[PDB]
C-alpha cells in the first residue's frame, strides 16, 4: 500500500521517497505536482490545414 | 380552508366549460409548501442537491359509474407558465382514462441543464410547472353525487439521487426541554 | 383483457380503457419515402419526435340536436406547434396521421357515432355555380358544423347531411377507413392513415390531404340526469413526417 | 499476512422508440398497497444516457454519522450553594431537537457510540478579578445504574475504583472514547407504547426503558478566590448503525423531553388558489 | 495485519489508502462508511403476488 | 492553389477566392452529444439541413473613423429562420458554429481588422455600480459600436476601445481564436467554434455563448477614389445542432 | 504489495551551418491564426547546446497551489450589538484582489479544496485591563444553502447535528481540512454572461452562479468581564487542478466584489520618443 517514487533532483547531483495514504476520500490526498506533461498546438495552430515552416505560407 | 382534511382533495364538478383547469402548482419538491412537507419533501429537506425522475400518481374516487378523461402536463421550465390547455398540450403529457384501473401514473423525467439541482431552489435552477385540464368532462347518471374527488401521490423514481447533508430549517427550539 | 390500449408518440401519451381495436389505413403503416420513388434532389429534413407528437384539436359539445362536423387536414394543424411553422417555412411536405376521438357517456347513455376519413373530399357549392372562399369549409381547427335542412346561403358550402355535402348517399361512408363510436361499448376511435396522393410529396397549404367526419347516425338520448351534454375531443399525430424546400415564411 | 485487500451507480436509460400495444404501463391500482414502479422510458421516448450518480450520501451510516450536541451545562468552581459547584445528568437522547428528530425516524436502533467533551471556562464579572490561578482540570464520571451517587464536589465516592472516569486539562484536545452496544434488548427503542405494571398503570411511554446511568464532571481541585464558571458540552455519533421500521419524521414542534406531548399543527401553508402558480 | 482499499473518486479522475488496528475492542473501530447495498423492494412492493408492470393490475 | 476555399452547408454554399486558412476552435470540430455525457433523458431533436445552414447577418459600413463592433450570440441568430424558431419552443439548446466575415477593398486601400471569438465576455457597466437593462449590448442583429472615448451614459456598457469592454488590454484578444483581414493579402477570414461550455447543455436565451468583435487596428485610408466607405458583412452557420424540451414557445 | 513502484526539459539547440536556400522559415503569414514556430536555428548558424531546465514550476499545479487569504473579520466576545459578535460570511473568491487575479486567467476551474483558518485574540483598550481569563474556544460552522441560520451567538442553531463543524483552542496549530469538488455543474466558472430570468432580466454576471453557502464563527462560552476581539483569516489552496479557456489578464483595478465594472486605464506607461532607449 506503499508507493514509491523518485524526488525531484537537487544540489549535489537516494532520491526516493515513500508515501502512503491514510483517509478514505482520494480529496484528502496530497498535491499531485509531478505532472509536466505539456502540448501548445491547441492554441499555437489552430489552423485547419498543416503548415510547413520552410515552405511559404500563402501559397 | 376550515379543515385540515380538506387540503388532500381535489374537487371535481359534472358540469363544467369545455376546457377549464383542475389545478396547478410549481414542481420545487423541496420548497413547495405543496410537497414541502411530504415524505420526499422531508427526506430532500436533509440534503441540499437532488437529480432524478419523479412519479406523480392520481386515483379517481368518485362513484364507479362515474366517467371523465383528463389531460396532465409538464412543462419545462419558461418564461411563462400555461394559461390553457392548448399551451399546456404543447408538453410531456398523458391522456388519463378513468375506467375500472382507479390510477395512472405522470412521469415527470429530469431535463435539466445541470446534473444536480438545488433544494433551495433558485431562478437559476427552475423545474417547470404541473398542470390538468378536462379533456372530455365528467359525466354521471342519474342517482349519483354531482361532486367528486381526486388525490395525488408524490414519489422518487429508481435514478433519484441527493447529496450535500444539512440540518433541516422546520425544527427549532428557544430553551432546553425538560 | 384486449380492450385497453396505449400508444406513445414523441413526449405524449394516449391511454384508453375501454376501446375497440385499432384500425391500419389500407393495411399500410406509414413509412417514410423510399430513395426509388423521390423526385426532389435536396436532401430532406425529418425532425422527428419535434413534430410527431399528439396535438388536441380543441372540444365541442354533443347535444340531443346536434347533426354532425368536418375537419380538413393538415389545415386544421397549420398553428399548431413546430408542425406549422415547417409547414409554413417548407414548399413540400409528407406525413401520415394517428386519429383519436374521445368520447365518454355513463351506462343510461345511448348513441352511435360515425368516424371516418374521407380522401380528397371534394364539396360543392350552396348554390349551383358561383363560387366560395376558402373559409367555408377551412378555417385553422374550429369544427364546421353540418344541416339538416338544405343551405341557402352562396357564401357557404352545401351542408345537406344526407347528401356528406358530396353527392353521395351518407349510408356509404362506410367504404373508407372508419369506427363507430357506440355509447353501449366503447369511448374512443382510433385510426391510422398513410399518406395517400397521386404525387410523391404536396404542398400542405394548398391541397388538404382528407376529411375528417363525425356524424351521429342515433341521436343521442337520456333521462333524468344533470349531464346536459357530452364533449367531443379530437387529436392527432403526424407520423414519419418530412420536409423539403426550404424558403422564406409565409403560404 | 502483511497486506490484506479489501461503487453501485443509480440506474440508467434505455433508448425507448414509438410503441402502440395492448399493454398499459401507467395504469395501475394504488388500493393494493403497491408503488408503481414505471419509468420515463415506459411513457415518452428517450435516449440512452449512462449515470454515473451513486446514492453513497444517503446511508444510514453516513445519514446518522454525525456528531450532534446532546447536553450542556454549567458548574462553578466556588459557590455557597452546594449543588451548584457540579453537574448530574440522566443520559437521554430527547434534550435536543435536532438529533432527536434525526433519531425518531426510526423505531429501533442498534449502534456503537463515540462520545466528546468540549469544556470551556470564564472568568465571573465582579467589583475585582486580580488574581493568578494555574490551569484548571476537570473531571467525568460515569456511573451504571445503581451505583453510589455523589452528594457534593468533595464526596468520597469520586475515587472510582470501577466507575470510568477521565481526567483532563484545559488547553489540549477534546477528550473522547468509545462505547458498546449497552442494551439490556436487542435493539434501542426510540418509542415504547406500553406501562410499567402489569396491569397498564404507572409510568407510560418511552420513560420506562431509559435506564442507562448518569454522568457526573466536577472541578479536581481548583477553588479560586474568586468565582470561576465551566460549561461542558457532551456530542454524540453513532457508529457501525443498522435502523428497522422508518416512520414519518415528526411534525409539530417538541414540547416535552420524556412525552409525546404536542400541539395540533396546520398540514402545510396555504395559497391563493388551487391554480396559483406564481411567486 | 493491514487491510488495503480502494478510497472514493475525486476531482482529477494511487486511489488506495491503508488502515490498521490498534485496539482490542471491534467498538474501538472507526465507521463503516462505505456499504453501499440497498433494496427498495421491502417498502415498495410488499404484496403477496407478484405484480407484473406491463399488465393490468387488477385482473 | 492553396488561396481558395468552398465551405457547402445544408443548401447555401460559400466562396472565397482569396483569403488564409481556416482557423478550427482550439482544435477541436464541432460535433454531437454523447451517450455518456448527457444528463437530459429525453429524445433530443436534430433538424439537420434545416438549421445547419449559413445565414447573413445584415451589413455596416467601415468609414476611416470606425472603431469597432461587437455581436453576441447565440441572441444574433434569434429571430433567423427556423434556428430561431428552435429556440423559441425548446427549453435546451447546442451548437457550434462557422463565422465568415466578408470585406474587400482595391489593391490601393489599406488597412487591418481583428477578427476573435470570445467566450464568455462579461462586461461591465458605465459607471460603477448601477445596472443595465439587456438592450445595451443585445437587440438581435444589430451591431454595436465601440467608442474612442470613455463612455458617460449610465445606461448602457463601458464602451472604451482601449479595454474591450472587459476590463482587459485589447491587445492580449490574440489569446482567442482570431484571424486577421489584412487588406493587402486577404478579404475574408473563417472561424470554426465547437461547443464551450461548463455544462452539456444550455438555454439560449438566458445565455450568450460567444461575442464576436471586429476591431480596425490600423484604420482605414485611400486617396483619389469614388468609393467612400467598404462594408463588411457577418455570415454564420450553425453546427450540429440539437434541442431539448419542448414547451410553449417564447422564451 | 507492500511496496509499489511509481523529467521532460525543454527542447534543445541543434548545429546550424551556412545556407543559401529557396526555403524561407523567417516569412510567414500572421493573417493565418498561425504562431511561427521558427528557431534561432533557422535564422542563424548555431552551435549544439544540451538543455536542462525544465518547465516543472509554470504547471496550473504549481501555479495556483499556494493558499492565499479570501476572507478576515473582527468579533468580539462580549458587547451590547448582537449582529457584532459573530461573523456570517457568504462564501466567494472575488473578495482579495491577488487571488480574484489569478484565479481569473482561466474561466473554468476544476479542482479539490484544502481551507486553514488562522484566529488570534487581542484584548480590548480601556480603563482597566486587570484580569484573568482562561484559554479561550472558537466554533467555526459552515452551512450548506437553504439550511438555517444563527439569529445570535447563543441560539440553537449552534449545536449542529449535520452542519459540520471545527472547535479549536488557542494556542494550538491552525485549523485545516478537505473539501471536494462540489459544483453543481461540471466545472466552476469564473465567468457567466447571462441573465438569471428566462426573459433576460434580474441578476447579471457570476453573481447569479453562486450559490456555496455560508460560514459562521464565535466564541464558544467565552465571555469575559472586560471586551476581547478576535479576528479569522481564511485561506484557500486547490488541489488536483484543471483549467481550460485561458483569457487575458486584467489590467484595470477592482472596484465591485460581484461586478466586472471599471474605469478606462491607459494601454501602458510613456517614453519621450520612439528612439529612447536610455534610463
Ligand atoms: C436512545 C439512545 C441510546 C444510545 C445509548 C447511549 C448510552 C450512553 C453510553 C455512554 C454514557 C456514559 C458516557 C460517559 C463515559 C465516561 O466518560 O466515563
Ligand atoms: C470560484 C470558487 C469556487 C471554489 C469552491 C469553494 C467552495 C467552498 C467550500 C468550503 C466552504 C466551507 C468551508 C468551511 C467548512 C467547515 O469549516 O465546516
Ligand atoms: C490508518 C493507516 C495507518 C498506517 C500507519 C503507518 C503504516 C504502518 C504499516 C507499515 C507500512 C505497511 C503498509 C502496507 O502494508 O501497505
Ligand atoms: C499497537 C500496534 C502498534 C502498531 C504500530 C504501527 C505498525 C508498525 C508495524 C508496521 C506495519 C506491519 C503490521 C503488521 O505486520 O501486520
Amino acid at each position: 500500500g506503499a508507493q514509491v517514487s523518485t524526488q525531484k533532483t537537487g544540489a549535489h547531483e537516494i532520491i526516493h521517497y515513500t508515501n502512503i495514504n491514510y483517509y478514505k476520500d482520494a480529496a484528502s490526498n496530497s498535491a499531485n505536482r509531478q505532472d509536466f506533461t505539456q502540448d501548445p498546438s491547441k492554441f499555437t495552430e489552430p489552423v485547419k490545414d498543416v503548415m510547413i515552416k520552410s515552405l511559404p505560407a500563402l501559397n | 380552508t376550515t379543515d385540515q382534511m380538506e387540503m388532500f382533495r381535489i374537487p371535481v364538478t359534472i358540469n363544467a366549460p369545455l376546457q377549464q383547469q383542475v389545478f396547478g402548482l410549481r414542481l420545487q419538491p423541496g420548497l413547495d409548501s405543496v410537497f414541502k412537507h411530504t415524505l420526499l419533501g422531508e427526506i430532500l429537506n436533509y440534503y441540499a442537491h437532488w437529480s432524478g425522475s419523479m412519479k406523480l400518481t392520481f386515483v379517481f374516487c368518485g362513484s364507479a359509474m362515474a366517467t371523465g378523461k383528463f389531460l396532465i402536463a409538464y412543462s419545462p421550465p419558461g418564461a411563462n407558465p400555461p394559461k390553457t390547455r392548448k399551451d399546456a398540450m404543447l408538453g410531456t403529457h398523458i391522456i388519463w382514462d378513468i375506467g375500472l384501473q382507479s390510477s395512472c401514473v405522470l412521469c415527470v423525467p429530469w431535463i435539466s441543464q445541470t446534473h444536480y439541482r438545488l433544494v433551495q431552489q433558485d431562478e437559476y435552477t427552475s423545474a417547470g410547472y404541473v398542470t390538468c385540464w378536462y379533456q372530455t368532462g365528467m359525466i354521471v347518471p342519474p342517482g349519483t353525487p354531482n361532486s367528486s374527488s381526486i388525490m395525488c401521490f408524490a414519489s422518487a423514481c429508481n435514478d433519484f439521487s441527493v447529496r450535500m447533508l444539512r440540518d433541516t430549517p422546520f425544527i427549532s427550539q428557544d430553551n432546553k426541554l425538560q | 383483457s384486449d380492450r385497453v390500449r396505449s400508444i406513445t408518440l414523441g413526449n405524449s401519451t394516449i391511454t384508453t380503457q375501454e376501446c375497440a381495436n385499432v384500425v391500419v389505413g389500407y393495411g399500410r403503416w406509414p413509412t417514410y419515402l423510399r430513395d426509388d420513388e423521390a423526385t426532389a434532389e435536396d436532401q430532406p429534413t425529418q425532425p422527428d419526435v419535434a413534430t410527431c407528437r399528439f396535438y388536441t384539436l380543441d372540444s365541442i359539445k354533443w347535444e340531443k340536436g346536434s347533426v354532425g362536423w368536418w375537419w380538413k387536414f393538415p389545415e386544421a394543424l397549420s398553428d399548431m406547434g413546430l408542425f406549422g411553422q415547417n409547414m409554413q417555412y417548407h414548399y413540400l411536405g409528407r406525413a401520415g396521421y394517428t386519429i383519436h376521438v374521445q368520447c365518454n357517456a355513463s351506462k343510461f347513455h345511448q348513441g352511435c357515432l360515425l368516424v371516418v376519413c374521407v380522401p380528397e373530399a371534394e364539396m360543392g357549392g350552396a348554390v349551383v355555380g358561383q363560387a366560395f372562399s376558402a373559409t367555408a369549409m377551412a378555417n385553422g381547427d374550429k369544427a364546421y358544423e353540418f344541416t339538416s335542412a338544405t343551405q341557402s346561403d352562396q357564401t357557404k358550402v352545401q351542408t345537406a347531411i344526407h347528401n356528406a355535402g358530396m353527392g353521395v348517399g351518407v349510408g356509404n361512408l362506410t367504404i373508407y377507413p372508419h369506427q363507430w363510436i357506440n355509447l353501449r361499448t366503447n369511448n374512443s376511435a382510433t385510426i391510422v392513415m398513410p399518406y395517400i396522393n397521386s404525387v410523391p410529396m404536396d404542398n400542405m397549404f394548398r391541397h388538404y390531404n382528407f376529411t375528417l367526419m363525425v356524424i351521429p347516425f342515433v341521436k343521442l338520448d337520456y333521462a333524468d340526469t344533470a349531464s346536459t351534454y357530452v364533449p367531443i375531443t379530437v387529436t392527432v399525430a403526424p407520423m414519419c413526417a418530412e420536409y423539403n424546400g426550404l424558403r422564406l415564411a409565409q403560404a | 499476512d502483511v497486506e490484506e485487500a479489501i461503487v453501485v451507480h443509480v440506474a440508467d436509460t434505455m433508448r425507448s422508440g414509438p410503441s402502440n400495444s395492448a399493454s398499459v404501463p401507467a395504469l395501475t391500482a394504488v388500493e393494493t398497497g403497491h408503488t408503481s414502479q414505471v419509468t420515463p422510458s415506459d411513457t415518452m421516448q428517450t435516449r440512452h444516457v449512462k449515470n454515473y450518480h451513486s446514492r453513497s450520501e444517503s446511508t444510514v451510516e453516513n445519514f446518522l454519522g454525525r456528531s450532534a450536541c446532546v447536553y450542556m451545562e454549567e458548574y462553578k468552581t466556588t459557590d455557597n450553594d452546594v449543588n451548584k459547584k457540579f453537574v448530574a445528568w440522566p443520559i437521554n437522547t430527547k434534550q435536543m431537537v435536532q438529533m432527536r428528530r434525526k433519531l425518531e425516524m426510526f423505531t429501533y436502533l442498534r449502534f456503537d457510540m463515540e462520545v466528546t467533551f468540549v469544556i470551556t471556562s470564564r472568568q465571573d464579572p465582579g467589583t475585582t478579578l486580580a488574581q493568578d490561578m494555574p490551569v484548571l482540570t476537570h473531571q467525568i464520571m460515569y456511573v451504571p445504574p445503581g451505583g453510589p451517587i455523589p452528594a457534593k464536589v468533595d464526596d468520597y465516592a469520586w475515587q472510582t475504583s470501577t466507575n470510568p472516569s477521565i481526567f483532563w486539562t484545559e488547553g489540549n484536545a477534546p477528550a473522547r472514547m468509545s462505547i458498546p452496544f449497552i442494551s439490556i434488548g436487542n435493539a434501542y427503542s426510540n418509542f415504547y407504547d406500553g406501562w410499567s405494571n402489569f396491569d397498564q398503570r404507572g409510568s407510560y411511554g418511552y420513560n420506562t426503558l431509559n435506564n442507562l446511568g448518569h454522568i457526573y464532571v466536577r472541578h479536581v481541585s481548583g477553588s479560586s478566590p474568586h468565582p470561576i464558571t465551566s460549561t461542558i458540552r457532551v456530542y454524540f455519533k453513532p457508529k457501525h448503525t443498522r435502523a428497522w421500521v422508518p416512520r414519518p419524521p415528526r411534525l409539530c414542534q417538541y414540547k416535552k423531553a420524556f412525552s409525546v406531548d404536542f400541539t395540533p399543527t396546520p398540514i402545510t401553508d396555504t395559497r391563493k388558489d388551487i391554480n396559483t402558480v406564481t411567486t
